[PDB]
């Protein structure tokens, strides 16, 4: 369900909280699964602060729900990898 | 690949030298011996050595891993 | 004392799910390691 | 199978130490972290003994731990950056005695890698930012300010990842209310790799970069950069503002350069060496441990040199530049890993080996009997002020808590007469080395016995004001004895209860008139033996005594209880109100009266007609038995104790019935416990009341908060049970046997016998059965080398006057190891001392010395292979024993005759070899493994004749366990390789190979094909061989979190399960029990699955990460996590019981069964 392009930031996560839209709600932010969503998503930057306020960290809809890492990704601890909010390049 | 992964410790390719990989492995081993509390205690209580002297020896061995390069 | 069908006072149940009195549980624990239910492993439980 | 592993002994060596106002008040909490566990003490410093306020396990190793307080924050929050990326900042609340996590900042992947930040973590002095940095190329500064509710106003961290900039030491400088700064000793290691000849590697120099972080700009830039040619081993920062200059003192070899970021002078304070120091001058005096003890205005600096003497330093900077730091050796200090000097008589020095010292300040800290080396003090640029080992005049070490770390050798056996086996852990370095033999029994901290075996031993004190039992009346029918409860209980004639006749009860019930139930009746007995003995109800002796604060019901046969009521003078006078029970009262007790109550609400006596009669002890309602706790069997005692209250009748059979001790009659519920009569009375254990069902299985119905639960205790066997209160513990359960009292903590006595060198290998003689241990202090000056160097220094400095007398004083008395640090140097020099301590006495009955460059690698005193059953000891001494790099002369295997059946280490001869024979065992001949060469030689006293030598091993032979024509040997590469050593065929062929690469440092044969290995990374792996170049399958694997020194698959506890006892170098000892019960293993797995969700680990690395940090975990059950689930809260315990589909009391009973299964 992923793409070879569209890297997000690869920048270390801070206090700006991730946020999911309805069009891709419930999926994981990394492997897009639905099994035990464990860890809150932090998006490291002005990915939340400013123009993209309350927006999707995935495709681009109106962000309504807190984005979660799943327990399968936090088994290898992919939650510390950084910002998953997509910046188009 | 990724730019941050290239900036991360452990980036290597087929063009990476064996001596450079061994130097990076020795630097990572010195960093792991500095970080581990049990391994540093085992390295310090082996002889009549101080903890600050062992830390200075580890800081010297970090540069000594790149000390005699190719 | 379900076999005797007497009055019930200070109830206590053994480990083999046999409901009796407290003194009846003491008498069962002093008598046998098994209870009177199905001779299961009551282990002399004279407990409340 | 699955291994329900539980650590019986915690690790004693503190991996780190912090201190401050972490208790939220003026109580300076100091937390010593022993790795995965941290104990914080915030007790009274005037007590003199360390008392830990809290203990926390995080299931992870802290890469850098600190404790800092915010601006206005009275509670110092602890910030721990562990191996995992979750750096946990937690404010410690001492009301719950726990650290509530204000934040858990995520940084990166697990482990303290080269680029994983958090290896060096510090905070600003205003509590505004925290910097966590890696070894190199990674640094972060999180802006964590104070919120509106004084909460963690954390921010995203500014990154200071400078490429190949290794930070030797980083410290947050005190900038006050302005923009803070942090000074790091950055070293550009990129030029080292750029220069292929190493010219820039040699020309590289450190630079203290003080980077200032403008908080208004929210950006950190390198403000100051002071380069130093000498590398910074450690640095101590002078506190700026009103506490002194804003400078830092970078330490080097006899040079502490104090300088500030600005126009300040680089004051190079010389470290004051000892007057005629016997140590070599290669060991430069550097600040190994530094602590700035600050007053209201100024601050002194206590530093330890390479010798380690405590040197207090003043500061005559005069607020312009660093000028003078009067470093005078105030006291000689022992071998300490760290030292922190707080206020109000607190100075905690954590020892690497020996006893960690907590000190109380006596003088002002400048009381130096040695010379003073100021920074403004001139010298000849070759030495400093000759500050010899001074007396401890500045402060006195009020506590010396002995630590088992570094526990090198171990020998656990039940040879000594004790309630538990004595485990002798040989530990320590050089002359500061000892073997601590600990025997438990199960809190055997002190040994004390009552005088004889009297009828009753109760505190018939002088009055009610005598809280300590100055005269406990151990009164029998023949006579009476007075015992002092200070763990010095004996017999004396100061009881005063008139116990010449049979005194059944004797206790200070009145204000000064002790109630004594005796054959005369009820006696009011004073501090002296003035017993006004009123008659009881009837002419019989006092069988039962329900003694209260006002009315004591003395019950004779027939249940007739005369009420000795309190008169206006405080004496007990027998009133005319007496009531008879159903039968003869065996024993009685009265519940405690309230503050407004005139007497006891319920005094109950246990009659022989299976009942306990409880009456109101007030004079308006006396002799009226209302509550009837009807016993299920024939009652042997009664106990009517608070927590409404419970009145119980305990029987000779297995049922004790408790009802409500009140004016209303309760329901007599009969609970169960050894075929002995019960002696339920008032007892004290952990602040909760209990009624003792006296039996061979001594159970206690603990009535903690109106709920009586009866179970036994984990003490030694006995026949009766009572309370215990002495100098060892305030409240415990004394399982009273025949002239014996098994202690139950409802602690092991350790004696440390010293050794000459650092302990290497503890072995036992075959004939003597005595501990002929070998101690090897390698890479240091020996005893003979130290004596030769002292004589050489005497001959050198005798050439002069008073210098010859100083030379003789330097020869006679150098810096001692326990006083001012051991003077020792050299690389190939090595002390070897074989000390044969006796099987009972820790003193050495024999001493054997080796060469001054020879280290005793192994100790093996057993029967010789070439000779008969006589004990011939093979002692391997590696001459020129230098660790780094690989330098050794050769291994001399001295064959010793071991005279007096091993009690005299008489060396017969020696056999030399070029390599080091670290392993010497008997093999059907003797297998001696000299590195990769193992030879089967005859074990002769004169010389060895080798027959078959195999040099096909990979690296070395760490240790080989033989199970009969097969020996599994550990190596530096392979964890265990099994070679079928066919000594009948005179050959060795490797029947089993190894696939898992591990530097296994221990061996244990669980079966004929099971071999255990404790790797260098601290992982215990048990591998069973396959049935019938093939490896053995690792059946069990776990990571203990510390490097385990030794392991042995044996039943360590008395009876129980055949577990595996593992001893680590940090002082930890654990037992891994192979649980063959699959249902109990599944219940423990479900409890662990509930507990991993209910209780998260504080380090950020989980229990799975802690057990599988190096290699993956298998066949292990976490009894430590089971103990944490038992230590969880009440609502979390109810949720965990719902998750495990059971009860919390049932889970606690299962945990107690797992503890009793051993
Ligand atoms: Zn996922
Ligand atoms: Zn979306
Ligand atoms: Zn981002």
């Amino acid at each position: 369900k992923h793409h070879p392009d569209l890297i997000f930031c690869r920048k270390q996560a801070g206090v700006a909280i991730g946020r999911l839209c309805e069009k891709c709600d419930g999926k994981c932010v990394i492997c897009d699964s639905y099994v035990r969503p464990c860890t809150l998503v932090r998006i490291c930057d002005e990915c939340n602060y400013g123009s993209y306020q309350g927006r999707c960290v995935i495709c681009g809809g109106p962000g309504v729900s807190d984005a979660y890492y799943c327990k399968e990704c936090t088994i290898q601890e992919k939650d510390r990898d950084g910002c998953p909010k997509i910046v188009n390049l | 690949l990724e730019h941050l992964q290239s900036k991360y410790i452990g980036t290597g390719h087929a063009d990476t030298t064996k001596w450079e990989w061994l130097v990076n492995q020795h630097r990572d081993s010195y960093c792991s011996y500095m970080g581990h509390f049990d391994l540093l205690n085992y390295f310090a209580i082996a002889e009549n050595e101080s903890k600050a002297r062992v830390r200075f020896n580890l800081m010297e061995k970090m540069l000594q891993p790149c000390g005699p390069p190719a | 004392c379900f076999i005797c069908r007497q009055s019930f006072q200070n109830p206590v149940v053994t480990k083999c799910r046999h409901y009796f009195c407290e003194s009846c549980a003491l008498q069962h624990f002093r008598t046998t390691p098994r209870c009177y239910v199905c001779d299961q492993q009551t282990n002399g439980v004279f407990n409340p | 199978m699955f291994l329900y592993n539980l650590t019986l002994q915690r690790a004693t060596g503190i991996s780190f130490a912090i201190h401050g106002n972490f208790s939220g008040t003026k109580q300076q909490e100091i937390v010593v972290s022993r790795g995965k566990i941290l104990e914080l003490l915030r007790p009274d410093p005037n007590t003199g003994k360390v008392h830990t306020l809290l203990t926390v396990e995080v299931f992870g190793v802290i890469r850098s731990l600190m404790a800092f307080r915010l601006t206005g924050g009275t509670k110092d929050y602890i910030v721990v950056g562990s191996d995992s990326g979750r750096i946990v900042i937690l404010e410690y609340q001492p009301s719950k005695n726990m650290f509530e996590k204000i934040h858990q900042e995520t940084f990166g992947k697990s482990g303290c890698r080269r680029i994983v930040p958090g290896q060096f973590l510090a905070v600003d002095p205003k509590g505004r930012a925290v910097m966590i940095s890696a070894i190199e190329k990674q640094k972060l500064v999180y802006i964590l300010n104070r919120d509106a509710a004084a909460r963690l106003t954390i921010s995203s961290p500014l990154e200071a990842h400078k490429a190949n900039t290794l930070v030797y030491h980083v410290v947050g400088v005190d900038v006050g209310f302005e923009n803070p700064m942090f000074a790091c000793l950055e070293m550009d290691y990129e030029e080292a790799d750029n220069d292929p000849t190493g010219e820039a590697a040699a020309n590289t120099q450190q630079t203290l970069t003080f980077y200032e972080l403008d908080l208004g700009l929210n950006h950190v830039v390198r403000k100051y950069s002071e380069p130093l040619e000498e590398h910074g081993n450690f640095l101590i920062t002078v506190p700026g503002g009103s506490d002194g200059p804003s400078g830092v003192l970078i330490c080097s070899e006899n040079y502490i350069t104090y300088k500030n970021f600005g126009d300040q002078p680089d004051i190079r304070c010389p470290i004051p060496r000892r007057r005629n120091d016997l140590d070599d001058p290669e060991r430069g005096m550097i600040f190994v441990c530094s602590a700035t003890h600050k007053t209201k205005s100024m601050f002194f600096f206590l530093a330890q040199t390479e010798q380690g003497d405590i040197f207090k330093i003043t500061l005559e900077t005069d607020e312009d530049m660093v000028t003078e730091i009067r470093l005078k050796y105030f006291d000689t200090v022992p071998v300490a890993a760290a030292m922190c000097v707080l206020k109000t008589g607190f100075l905690f020095v954590a020892s690497e080996f020996g006893n960690h010292y907590l000190y109380q300040i006596a003088h002002l800290g400048d009381d130096d009997e040695e010379p003073e080396f100021s920074s403004a003090m001139p010298l000849e640029e070759g030495d400093t002020f000759f500050f010899q080992p001074r007396p401890l005049k500045n402060l006195v070490l009020v506590d010396e808590l002995d630590s088992l770390s570094p526990i090198l050798f171990c020998q656990i056996a039940d040879l000594a007469n004790e309630d538990t086996p004595q485990l002798y852990v040989a530990c320590g370095r050089g002359p500061r080395s000892s073997l601590r033999v600990l025997r438990h029994g199960v809190s055997e901290m002190a040994v004390s016995e009552l005088p004889g075996n009297p009828n009753a031993v109760w505190t018939v004190r002088r009055h009610i004001e005598d809280e300590f039992d100055a005269y406990i009346i151990v009164s029998f029918v023949n006579a009476t004895l007075v015992l002092s409860i200070g763990e010095t209980v004996e017999e004396v004639t100061d009881s005063g209860f008139l116990g010449t006749t049979p005194t059944l009860s004797c206790s200070l019930l009145g204000d000064d008139a002790l109630v004594q139930v005796y054959p005369d009746g009820i006696r009011h007995i004073r501090a002296d033996k003035r017993v006004n003995e009123w008659k009881t109800p009837g002419k019989k002796t006092i069988v039962k005594c329900a003694v209260n604060q006002r009315q004591v019901v003395i019950a004779l046969t027939g249940g007739e209880l005369v009420y000795f009521e309190m008169d206006p003078s405080g004496q007990l006078n027998e009133y005319t109100e007496r009531k008879e029970m159903s039968a003869d009262v065996v024993c009685m007790s009265l519940a405690n009266v309230p503050p407004g109550e005139q007497r006891s609400r319920f005094l109950a006596v246990g009659l022989v007609d299976n009942t306990v009669r409880i009456i109101s002890l007030d004079p308006s309602d006396c002799l009226q038995p209302l509550s009837m706790q009807a016993l299920p069997a024939q009652p042997e005692s009664l106990c009517i104790v608070e927590m409404f209250l419970y009145l119980n009748i305990g029987l000779q059979n297995g049922v004790l019935l408790r009802t409500v001790l009140d004016p209303v009659t309760g329901d007599l519920s009969d609970t169960r416990t050894g075929s002995r009569p019960v002696k339920l009375f008032r007892v004290r254990m952990q602040g909760q009341e209990a009624v003792l069902a006296m039996s061979s299985r001594s159970w206690l119905s603990y009535s903690y908060q109106s709920r009586f639960h009866l179970t036994p205790l984990s003490y030694e066997t006995l026949e009766f049970a009572s309370g215990f209160a002495s100098e060892q513990c305030p409240e415990g359960i004394v399982a009273i046997s025949t002239n014996t009292l098994r202690i139950l903590a409802l602690v092991f006595n350790q004696v440390a016998f010293p050794l000459q060198y650092t302990p290497r290998k503890f072995v036992i003689h075959p004939e003597s059965n005595n501990l002929i241990i070998i101690e090897t202090d390698h890479n240091a000056y020996t005893e003979a080398t130290k004596a030769q160097r002292k004589q050489q220094m005497a001959e050198e400095m005798v050439e002069a006057e008073l210098a010859a007398e100083m030379a003789a004083a330097f020869l006679n008395e150098n810096l001692p190891e326990s006083i001012f640090g051991a003077p020792k140097a050299g690389n190939g020099q090595w002390a070897s001392v074989i000390r044969v301590m006796n099987p009972i006495q820790g003193n050495t009955l024999d001493l054997v010395q080796l060469e001054q460059n020879e280290a005793a690698f192994s100790v093996a005193v057993c029967r010789f292979s070439n000779t008969g059953e006589d004990w011939y000891v093979l002692v391997g001494v590696a001459k020129d024993l230098i660790l780094n790099p690989r330098s050794v002369a050769g291994g001399f295997v001295y064959t010793y005759k071991l005279v007096n059946n091993g009690e005299k280490l008489e060396f017969l001869h020696k056999t030399p070899v070029e390599e080091v024979p670290a392993a010497i065992a008997p093999f059907q001949r003797v297998l001696i493994g000299v590195g990769k060469l193992l030879r089967v030689y005859d074990l002769g006293k004169k010389k060895l004749l080798r027959k078959c030598e195999n040099k096909h091993i990979a690296n070395y032979i760490s240790g080989i366990q033989t199970i009969g024509h097969r020996v599994i040997v550990s190596d530096v590469q392979e964890s265990f390789i099994w070679v079928r050593y066919k000594r009948n065929e005179n050959q060795l062929i490797i029947f089993a190979d190894d696939t898992y690469p591990r530097w296994v440092t221990t061996a244990s044969l669980l079966d004929y094909d099971t071999v255990a290995g404790a790797d260098k990374f601290g992982n215990i792996c048990v591998v069973r061989l396959p049935p019938n170049s093939q490896k053995a399958e690792v059946i069990m694997n776990y990571h203990v979190g510390e490097t385990v020194l030794s392991l042995q698959k044996t039943t360590l506890i008395p009876g129980g399960s055949e577990s595996l006892v593992y001893t680590t170098l940090s002082g930890g000892i654990g037992i891994l029990v192979p649980f063959t019960s699959h249902e109990d293993h599944d219940f423990f797995q479900h409890v662990e699955m509930h507990l991993r969700s209910e209780h998260p680990p504080l380090c950020g690395r989980d229990h799975l990460s802690f057990r599988s940090y190096y290699f993956p975990v298998k066949n292990v059950i976490d009894g430590d996590l089971c103990e944490q689930f038992n230590s969880m809260e009440p609502n979390k315990q109810k949720n965990v019981s719902e998750e495990l589909d059971r009860t919390p009391p049932e889970v606690s009973k299962k945990l107690e069964d797992i503890r009793t299964r051993y």
